[PDB]
């Protein structure tokens, strides 16, 4: 282990991009109604982390206990 | 540089090393391709105890994008209003007066241009 | 399925103040 952090309807975006060994994650909450598609409009995120871990980041899996989408930057 | 550590073409920070052959490992030699800056992974050759060993510590300094905490001893004055002064506010230099200000910030911005 | 994406994924680029103006940035946007 290398790095550890521990801190203490609805639709959430969020954006990750690595570079120079950093994280950055961006976040932002909308409230809509429809769960099916993607609504239009215009929302801003402001930043939550910037990670310090050096690795290539080349894929990820989402975690689950109602929908996702993904694009690329 | 290639394969164990890459610096950044835009480095702002310092390097320091020295020598330790009275205290007194293991690289890597052999990789798909070079590595990005700040970067490591965990075909590996052990050095032999060429050359005295030397230890490499390399500072790196973020230079304010979130509120300051690391800096040394200055001694803060009271500030003075509607008056032209030199100020100096966390490193940043300069010649003017200063009001109260009906601007809002957000809580990650510190300064505005 | 696919979808669209109209508008959607803008974020802060720095962490200043700005206000009253139209900014050019050069970055990796959706
Ligand atoms: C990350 O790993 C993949 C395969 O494991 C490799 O192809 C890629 O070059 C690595 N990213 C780097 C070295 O930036």
């Amino acid at each position: 282990c290398t790095f550890e952090y521990i801190s203490d309807k609805h639709l959430r975006e969020f954006v990750f991009k690595n570079k120079d060994g950093f994280l950055y994650v961006y976040k932002g909450y909308q409230p809509i109604d429809v769960v099916r598609d993607l609504p239009s409009g215009f929302n801003t995120l402001k930043p939550i982390f910037k990670l310090p871990l050096g690795i290539n980041i080349t894929n990820f899996r989402a975690i689950l206990t109602a929908a996702y989408f993904v694009g690329y930057l | 540089a290639d394969y164990n550590y890459k610096l950044p073409d835009d480095f702002m920070g310092c390097v320091l090393a020295w020598n330790t052959r009275n205290i007194d490992y293991k690289y890597r030699y052999l990789r798909h391709g070079k590595l990005r800056p700040f970067e490591r992974d965990i075909p590996l050759n052990d050095y032999g105890f060429g050359y005295q060993p030397y230890r490499v510590v390399v500072l790196s300094f973020e230079l304010l994008n979130a509120p300051a905490t690391v800096c040394g001893p200055k001694l803060s004055t009271d500030l003075i209003k509607n008056q032209c002064v030199n100020f100096n506010f966390n490193g940043l230099t300069g010649t003017g007066v200063l009001t109260p200000s009906s601007k809002r910030f957000q809580p990650f911005q510190q300064f505005g241009r | 399925t696919q979808h669209t994406s109209s508008m959607r994924g803008v974020y802060y680029p720095d962490e200043i103040f700005r206000s009253d103006t139209l900014y050019l940035t050069q970055d990796l946007f959706l």
